[PDB]
């Protein structure tokens, strides 16, 4: 299907090659599992923001970065990269942010992007896999 | 003939991908660890029962005990077979601390058949 900027086709295509057939025997469960994982991860991130645990958020960002990276979900991966860095108190340019508030805020902004892009991608996928 | 492999990661998505790639390479005896404490326990058990893991795949970041620390403990036990890092690179020299911890080879997510095969050949 037409995924847009939501999926790197080359990387996602390699996942489809891991199917034994055209029935998406491997791919469809895997992408289904990812969405379960994504939702749970987002919920653990919200708790961590509430507890204002930047280290926990850094680990959660990195956690989901690996699964989104494997499936070629670049938008979610990049938001996850940002949550990993801001959780380390790191800006994009590599500088340290002393202002915890800014880190918390920017993590929330990146999490918002991830939730939106996840919903968008959930439809594209639910169609394609059928 | 048959390889006995340990895969340690906290992310089931990455586990299932690695497991498929291993199955494609005719490797079926694959044990899973969800964190680095389980990984240590499994290697300890494996040495206690005399069943050697021929290779370990070790994610870096995991709850309870991370991959770096698990690897150091594993080397401390006297397990001397290869350990391969499953990484999601945010830096380049991240490998140095990994090698200092006892890891041998390096795979960066996304993991694919070409790179896994090169590791297994050696
Ligand atoms: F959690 Be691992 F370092 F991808
Ligand atoms: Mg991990």
């Amino acid at each position: 299907p037409d995924f847009g900027d939501h999926v790197d086709t080359s990387i996602f295509g390699q996942i489809l090659e891991m199917d034994e057939g055209d029935d998406h025997d491997f791919s469809a469960p895997l992408v289904l599992n990812f969405f379960e994982q994504a939702e749970e991860t987002f919920q653990k991130m919200e708790t961590a923001l509430n507890n204002k645990d930047l280290p926990e958020l850094s680990k959660l960002g990195h956690f989901l970065k690996g699964s989104s990276a494997t499936l070629g979900f670049t938008k979610i991966r990049d938001s996850c990269q940002l949550i990993q860095q801001y959780g380390h108190g790191l800006n994009v340019d590599g500088s340290s942010e002393p202002d915890e508030g800014v880190c918390l805020k920017k993590i929330a902004e990146a999490l918002a992007s991830a939730r939106v892009d996840t919903v968008a991608l959930h439809k594209m996928m639910r169609e394609f896999f059928e | 003939g048959k390889l006995r492999v340990l895969v340690a990661d906290d992310n089931t998505v990455n586990i299932e991908v690695v497991s498929r790639l291993l199955k494609l390479e005719s490797i079926y005896d694959v044990t899973i660890a969800k964190d680095g404490q389980e990984a240590y326990e499994l290697v300890k058990n494996a040495m206690e029962t005399g069943e050697r893991f021929d290779v370990i795949f070790m994610d870096i970041q995991m709850p309870n005990l991370d991959g770096l620390q698990s690897t150091r403990l594993i080397r401390a036990l006297g397990y001397n077979a290869p350990i391969v890092a499953l990484t999601a690179f945010s830096e380049e020299s991240n490998v140095k601390e990994c090698m200092e911890s006892g890891m041998n080879e390096f795979l960066s997510k996304p993991i694919r058949r070409p790179a896994l095969k090169q590791v297994l050949a050696k």
